[PDB]
RNA sequence: CGACUCUUAGCGGUGGAUCACUCGGCUCGUGCGUCGAUGAAGAACGCAGCUAGCUGCGAGAAUUAAUGUGAAUUGCAGGUUGAUCAUCGACACUUCGAACGCACUUGCGGCCCCGGGUUCCUCCCGGGGCUACGCCUGUCUGAGCGUCGCU
RNA sequence: AGCCUUGAAGCCUAGGGCGCGGGCCCGGGUGGAGCCGCCGCAGGUGCAGAUCUUGGUGGUAGUAGCAAAUAUUCAAACGAGAACUUUGAAGGCCGAAGUGGAGAAGGGUUCCAUGUGAACAGCAGUUGAACAUGGGUCAGUCGGUCCUGAGAGAUGGGCGA
RNA sequence: GGCUAAAUACCGGCACGAGACCGAUAGUCAACAAGUACCGUAAGGGAAAGUUGAAAAGAACUUUGAAGAGAGAGUUCAAG
RNA sequence: CGCGACCUCAGAUCAGACGUGGCGACCCGCUGAAUUUAAGCAUAUUAGUCAGCGGAGGAAAAGAAACUAACCAGGAUUCCCUCAGUAACGGCGAGUGAACAGGGAAGAGCCCAGCGCCGAAUCCCCGCCCCGCGGCGGGGCGCGGGAAAUGUGGCGUACGGA
């Protein structure tokens, strides 16, 4: 995901567990020379992230 | 007595500025006193002051200082004339009397220095060419 | 060796960014600006510096306060009110 | 819908909450629609939807703070929000009432020596 | 240099995404002066300051 | 003469406030007269241009008889694209020539209630002047 | 003109030696202005000679009686048709040239 | 340097003289200004006369001057002491006051 | 491009130089 | 005749003078004469479907509401119970900065209240409100071998 | 009751002339929107120079030069095109105090891929750190952050217009 | 010890108006993305740069070329 | 020793306020040169100017005589014409340099403290009621609190006043 820059990793997780109805295992953040901040949300794996990314509609 | 504030002799000109220890301040100690205290007190406005005391390294002054925001000053038709803008700070422009002393001003022969409002506009009203349309 | 190769040496960095004026003249080790004067309360200006003052007057920027200021000026800084509904 | 404020002033607040949450879920999916790569309907339907929600949180805050003016009118010490801005000097003048206060010398000069209405003669 | 802070990294963030030249419908419109972007920034010519 | 002293007799303030108009004042300047037939009507000298008004061109290589649609009223280039005014592009394609609106009559009036409300404003404005000149 | 035009630059000359003209020229940087010329009325900027002043004696006062005289000159000749017709005016058929008309 | 005959003669104009000089184009605009603000105080005070309260007879100072005649400052105070009329009524009614003039004559 | 700044001179002439150095 | 050189003319390049323009100055005059702890001036970073700069704006982010206006905006797309413009009184207004919890790394706290965490059990996480110096009136809590009174 | 889109100004002219001259007027052309005579008024009013200022351009001149650190060769590929790109083979060099493999400061996207060959890379390029699109930097343990050092700097106090 | 309008000043600001002024080397440094690009560790220094046409009608298409470039055709009152 | 007054002095994230900085053409207070001129130069001059520092406001400042005069007297302040390049200052050199009267623009005057009389007759703040509430103001009810006799208010200020 791409995230706002001022957000923690503790946030990341609450929203990704909020917007899309999902446990997280951990979030790793870095912030791109573009300036944005990127979060890599790793998934607890009794779920998919290719079914949860089919349902949000990335493919 | 006001010193030159200038390394160590040094007054690097001509003979006439080369003074720095007999110099004196144009205004008064207790005219410092008055800025020195309403500079501490922003909020505060200055009547007046005067002496209590002296010793031979210092004086001592009281200064009278006013709440223009109290509501027993505010209210007051006699005493609101300080609650306005445009008397903040007058012990730094010269309008307490220890102020009004240094700035030379008064009526007759001995004050024509500060004919107009003061000495500035005295010397800025001699000093212009009136240069009229039809001359 | 004053000219080309002593410029070699040059990597240690003197200013950076003030954080009061932007401006790249923050000495480090003085820890003022040499632009604004940052940890004085006032802004550092002079007369001398005629071109100066006008690089950062207050027509300099955008005024995101001062103009709409104006604005209520011209209409007497009316409070409250609100115009007739249709 | 096209969401006009006026037809949002007389609801509700959990109402007004709930179409929030909404258009918000419906801008969150207008952003992924811009970045898989989309129509260009969504990404002209992208500015609708953020000004639509700029309309509702605008009437939120309105029937909010008028609210709250409503509960301090008659209280002497009110926010400094609901106080009134204008200019810093002009909130420091007098009232209205200490300028109007005249001593008691004054009244009586007042009183006894109005300036009369006169005219003279050719 | 690899160590940055936070404030020199989004001042440099910000001057990369403004070296970018002009979109090519920007020169359709009706009073169009602008041919190029005239503050392109090269890291070998420019040294953007610092 | 004009004589108010804060009407603009300069030349380039009044070409900057002409061609820095916002677009209330271009629907105002861009304006063009009723024909013969709606100005007996309407007691209407002029009224401003709108999207389906039907229109001659007067002066210029495309007048005529020809009563044209106007297509799209472009208050940018103070210019309007009328329905058969136009010519070819060296692709093929046909291009709508701009007419100015001056050079322009109103044959056919698009009435919706605004345009009712404008008609009848200045019917009673040019009544008040005639009775004031009587 | 205004009274800092020409003058807002800091401009030294190089002096002798530089094989240069020994005008104020324009103090460093990598513009195109910069030893370039600044002060002095034969330079691209830069002042000119005698910069325009508002106290230039704008307006000219005249005797009250030479004012009434040349009203009274100027009146005297408005009756004679050879003057008024060589200030150029059409009036050959004009009944009589002190042309006065009722007061209607 | 002077040459043959003329005035020794003394221009003061050895300081910085052009940044103070006051040119006069205000002139018919404060003429203006003061006509309006004059026919404003006319049209306000509406029965009352333009100009403003009577002013006194008073010679003037000065052997050059002592025959001319001007207008005072106010009416003494022994001239409202004879005359029946009370200081304080005195500028309610348009007459002039100053408390500073004696009476020797 | 940055327009060159003009020519730094650097004294060779004068008292130093041996080169062309006059009578005297 | 040749080549080369020189001169003149014609045409063509180089170059941008001249002329004609002019949404810009400059000068003079007039009216008003208004910033900020209710956070200013200035700075930083963000904000457009395609957008670098300028311009405008502030996470409601090329603007919201309201009023006037009455069918557009426009480079290309996409979509009259009021489009678009102007006005602008309602609302909102990120981070520095007088700059305010302490520092200026966006580092480290303290207090109170809410919700997950809990089943007030301590931590943990998130939200919210406070937490600058000086000074005035009053309030509480005090200090004194300061001056006294009573036991 | 001047001239002008039935063609103003400017500019060119082996064209016709006038004036002692400063200059001017006509014809031909180019050009596309203004200009001029006379009586007066006013000035920022006339250039060959100032090592003048700004812009432009010559001769020099297709000249000086593209000479520090030993060195390249053969075939094939892509390509419009190859002394220089790529692969292979050969011959060489740095020779572990490296021309190697990694970092600090500094730089700031130069990293990586794909495309282009205008400009730039002082020959050339199919190549590039160029240009255009897109991507890329993941920490309880590595650093900062924390501590104090030489030092810096508030408060109290002192001084100071 | 103290207060007090008016006449008076105003090259900053908001809003106007005018000119025997200047006319893109002039007039503000700035008629334009100007206190911008750029230079300097910094304080500070500080540019060049207006004009197609009435309307983009901004040259479809054929043709040599790897392309830049051309040759025809076409627009327009005119691409001289 | 304990309790209580008072007086001096502290501490509060105490209840409520106010100051901070900007701009700075104009204005007020200080500080304050040297180029320059004197055909050198030191006093003078530039010049109470530039730079420096502080503080305002829509103007500021000044301002209702411890004034001018010497008249047959004028009568706050400020501004303009004039006085006047004058009286005067000055290596008496270069240079500098007012005011009064007079004519106008404008015009407006007042308040304390003290001296004393009035039963502190005075002021602030908090609670409740009525009115108004985007310049928190008016009236009332409060054996509610404080300030104040180390002096609040009314009369009254040199033109006299009780
Ligand atoms: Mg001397
Ligand atoms: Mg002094
Ligand atoms: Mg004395
Ligand atoms: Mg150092
Ligand atoms: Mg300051
Ligand atoms: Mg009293
Ligand atoms: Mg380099
Ligand atoms: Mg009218
Ligand atoms: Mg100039
Ligand atoms: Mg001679
Ligand atoms: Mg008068
Ligand atoms: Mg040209
Ligand atoms: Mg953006
Ligand atoms: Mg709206
Ligand atoms: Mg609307
Ligand atoms: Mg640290
Ligand atoms: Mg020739
Ligand atoms: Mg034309
Ligand atoms: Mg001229
Ligand atoms: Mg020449
Ligand atoms: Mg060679
Ligand atoms: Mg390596
Ligand atoms: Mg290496
Ligand atoms: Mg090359
Ligand atoms: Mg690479
Ligand atoms: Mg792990
Ligand atoms: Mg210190
Ligand atoms: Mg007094
Ligand atoms: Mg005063
Ligand atoms: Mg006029
Ligand atoms: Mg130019
Ligand atoms: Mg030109
Ligand atoms: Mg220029
Ligand atoms: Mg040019
Ligand atoms: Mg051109
Ligand atoms: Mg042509
Ligand atoms: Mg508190
Ligand atoms: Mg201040
Ligand atoms: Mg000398
Ligand atoms: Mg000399
Ligand atoms: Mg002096
Ligand atoms: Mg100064
Ligand atoms: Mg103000
Ligand atoms: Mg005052
Ligand atoms: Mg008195
Ligand atoms: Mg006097
Ligand atoms: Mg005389
Ligand atoms: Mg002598
Ligand atoms: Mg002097
Ligand atoms: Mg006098
Ligand atoms: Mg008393
Ligand atoms: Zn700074």
């Amino acid at each position: 995901f791409i995230v706002d820059v001022k957000a923690n990793k503790h946030q990341i997780k609450q929203a990704v567990k909020k917007l899309y109805d999902i446990d997280v295992a951990k979030v790793n953040t870095l912030i791109r020379p573009d300036g944005e901040k990127k979060a890599y949300v790793r998934l607890a794996p009794d779920y998919d992230a290719l079914d949860v990314a089919n349902k949000i509609g990335i493919i | 007595g006001r010193k030159r504030p200038v390394p160590k002799g040094a007054t690097y000109g001509k003979p006439v500025h080369h003074g720095v220890n007999q110099l004196k301040f144009a205004r008064s100690l207790q005219s410092v006193a008055e800025e020195r205290a309403g500079r501490h007190c922003g909020a505060l406005r200055v009547l007046n002051s005067y002496w209590v005391g002296e010793d031979s390294t210092y004086k001592f002054f009281e200064v009278i200082l006013i709440d223009p925001f109290h509501k027993a000053i505010r209210r007051n038709p006699d005493t609101q004339w300080i609650t306005k803008p445009v008397h903040k700070h007058r012990e730094m422009r010269g309008l307490t009397s220890a102020g009004r002393k240094s700035r030379g001003l008064g009526k007759g022969h001995k004050f024509h220095h500060t004919i107009g409002g003061s000495r500035r506009a005295a010397w800025r009203r001699r000093n212009t060419l009136q240069l009229h349309r039809y001359r | 060796t004053k000219g080309t190769s002593s410029f070699g040496k040059r990597r240690n960095k003197t200013h950076t960014l003030c954080r009061r004026c932007g401006s790249k003249a923050y000495h480090l080790q003085k820890s003022t600006c040499g632009k604004c004067g940052y940890p004085a309360k006032r802004k550092r200006k002079y007369n001398w510096s005629a071109k100066a003052k006008r690089r950062n007057t207050t027509g300099t920027g955008r005024m995101r306060h001062l103009k709409i200021v104006y604005r209520r000026f011209r209409h007497g800084f009316r409070e409250g009110t609100t115009p007739k509904p249709k | 819908a096209k969401i006009k404020a006026r037809d949002l002033r007389g609801k509700k607040k959990e109402e007004l909450l709930k179409q929030l949450d909404d258009l918000k879920v419906e801008l969150s999916q207008l952003r992924v629609a811009k970045v898989t790569g989309g129509a260009a309907s969504k990404l002209s339907k992208i500015r609708v939807v953020r000004k639509s929600i700029a309309r509702v949180l605008t009437v939120i805050n309105q029937t909010q703070k008028e609210n709250l003016r409503k509960f301090y009118k008659g209280k002497k010490y009110k926010p400094l929000d609901l106080r009134p801005k204008k200019t810093r000097a002009m909130r420091r003048r007098l009232n209205k009432h200490e300028e109007s206060l005249k001593t008691k010398k004054q009244q009586r000069k007042e009183r006894l020596y109005p300036l009369r209405k006169y005219a003279v003669k050719a | 240099s690899s160590h940055k802070t936070f404030r020199i990294k989004r001042f440099l963030a910000k001057k990369q995404k403004q070296n970018r030249p002009i979109p090519q419908w920007i020169w359709m419109k009706t009073g169009n002066k602008i041919r190029y972007n005239s503050k392109r920034r090269h890291w070998r010519r420019t040294k953007l300051g610092l | 003469m004009k004589f108010n002293p804060f009407v603009t007799s300069d030349r380039s303030k009044n070409r900057k406030r002409h061609f820095n108009a916002p677009s209330h004042i271009r629907r105002k300047i861009m304006s063009s007269p009723l024909s013969k037939e709606l100005r007996q009507k309407y007691n209407v000298r002029s009224m401003p241009i709108r999207k389906d008004d039907e229109v001659q061109v007067v002066r210029g290589h495309y007048k005529g008889q020809q009563i044209g649609k106007v297509v799209q009223v472009y208050r940018k280039k103070y210019v309007i694209y009328i329905e058969r005014v136009q010519r070819e592009k060296a692709n093929g394609t046909t291009v709508h020539v701009g007419i100015h609106p001056s050079k322009v009559v109103i044959t056919r009036l698009k009435l919706d209630k605004d345009r009712k409300k404008i008609l009848e404003r200045k019917a009673k404005s040019r009544q008040v002047g005639k009775e004031k000149g009587k | 003109v205004s009274e800092l035009a020409g003058h807002q630059t800091s401009a030294e000359s190089w002096g002798t030696g530089r094989a240069v003209a020994r005008i104020p020229r324009v103090r460093g940087g990598g513009t195109h202005r910069s030893g370039q010329g600044a002060f002095g009325n034969m330079c691209r900027g830069g002042r000119m000679f005698a910069p325009t002043k508002t106290w230039r004696r704008w307006h000219r006062r005249v005797n009250t009686t030479q004012k009434r005289y040349a009203i009274c000159s100027a009146l005297a000749a408005s009756a004679l048709p050879a003057l008024v017709m060589s200030k150029g005016h059409r009036i050959e058929e004009v009944p009589e040239l002190p042309l006065v008309v009722e007061d209607k | 340097a002077p040459s043959r005959n003329g005035m020794i003669l003394k221009p003061h104009f050895h300081k910085d003289w052009q940044r103070r000089v006051a040119t006069w184009f205000n002139q018919p605009a404060r003429k203006i200004r003061r006509r309006k603000a004059r026919q404003a105080r006319a049209r306000r005070i509406a029965p009352r006369p333009a100009a403003g309260p009577i002013r006194p007879i008073v010679r003037c100072p000065t052997v050059r001057y002592h025959t001319k005649v001007r207008a005072g400052r106010g009416f003494s105070l022994e001239e409202l002491r004879v005359a029946g009329i009370h200081k304080k009524v005195a500028r309610t009614i348009g007459i002039s006051v100053d408390p500073r003039r004696r009476n020797k004559s | 491009d940055p327009v060159p700044y003009q020519p730094p001179f650097l004294c060779q002439w004068g008292r130093h130089q041996p080169a062309w150095k006059p009578l005297m």
